[PDB]
């Protein structure tokens, strides 16, 4: 709850980012929140298939009316609780802060570096970052540079 | 002493060759009835004991978890990310 007030509110494109490390992130994240309604698809479709199966070989409805309910109380079973997506919920939370900080503080000094970004773009020919192409650098000075 | 004879010569002297045909549809309804009031049945009360600790205790489950660190890249319009490895632990008692 403290993590989800001071994001406020997620969208989908913060979730697609995150998809990167953690594949399930939507199927993690609906576990935790109260986002949409879970109908448990796959219990139903077990359900319908023992449905037809019945049918098939004439079994009295009430037989098939509980092997319907009963695919359908396993997954929501299996769905409901999980503790764990509330942990990775937690992870993904704390991604999207730092993500969002660094975004306004880029937003805020965008126009300062209006034209340092300008002058680098011209020389620079590659889109790596420069925190990375700077400890890069320090390496190759650390190893190459002469002493002296 | 219960007088046991009959019964005692029942056990002494059986039959070693007669044996009765199953019919198998009846045999697998009487075996699905059992599975039917064992998966239904007590596989809820099998699934309570098994879960309910993991609802009401999950922090002993998770056991080592992640964080983020983030700084901008302007030139880039990025974001760099450090992580770190952190053990899963209570907080904000
Ligand atoms: C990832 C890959 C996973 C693959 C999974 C594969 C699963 C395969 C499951 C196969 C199930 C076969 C079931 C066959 C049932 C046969 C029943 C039978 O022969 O008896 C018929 C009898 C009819 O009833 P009656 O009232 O006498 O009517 C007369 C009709 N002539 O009927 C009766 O009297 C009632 C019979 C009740 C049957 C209950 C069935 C319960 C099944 C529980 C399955 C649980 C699986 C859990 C898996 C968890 C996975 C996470």
């Amino acid at each position: 709850l403290r993590r989800k007030q001071q994001l406020g509110k997620i969208y989908p494109e913060e979730v697609s980012s995150y998809t990167q490390i953690n594949p399930d992130i939507a199927n993690d994240l609906n576990l935790t929140f109260n986002a949409k309604l879970l109908w448990p698809v796959r219990g139903m479709t077990v359900g319908a298939g023992f449905f037809a199966f019945a049918h098939l070989f004439n079994l009295p409805y009430s037989f098939r009316l509980g092997l319907f309910v009963l695919p359908t109380a396993v997954e929501l079973a299996f769905t409901w609780g999980n503790k764990t997506s509330q942990f990775k919920s937690i992870e993904f939370m704390d991604y999207l802060l730092q993500y969002r900080v660094s975004k306004a503080l880029l937003e805020k000094n965008a126009k300062h570096f209006a034209e340092k970004k300008a002058a680098y773009q011209k020389e620079i020919n590659s889109s790596q970052s420069v925190q990375d192409l700077y400890n890069q650098l320090i390496t190759l000075v650390s190893e190459q540079a002469p002493s002296e | 002493m219960l007088d046991d004879t009959k019964y005692i010569q029942m056990a002494q002297k059986f039959p070693r060759n007669v044996s009765v045909q199953l019919n198998k549809k009846l045999f697998v309804t009487r075996t699905w009835f059992r599975n039917y009031y064992f998966v239904g049945v007590f596989g809820i009360f099998a699934y309570f004991i098994y879960n309910q600790p993991k609802i009401f205790a999950p922090f002993s489950g998770y056991p080592t978890t992640v964080a983020y660190k983030a700084q901008p890249d302007f030139l880039n319009d990025q974001v760099i990310f450090y992580s770190q490895q952190r053990q899963n632990t209570l907080k904000n008692f």
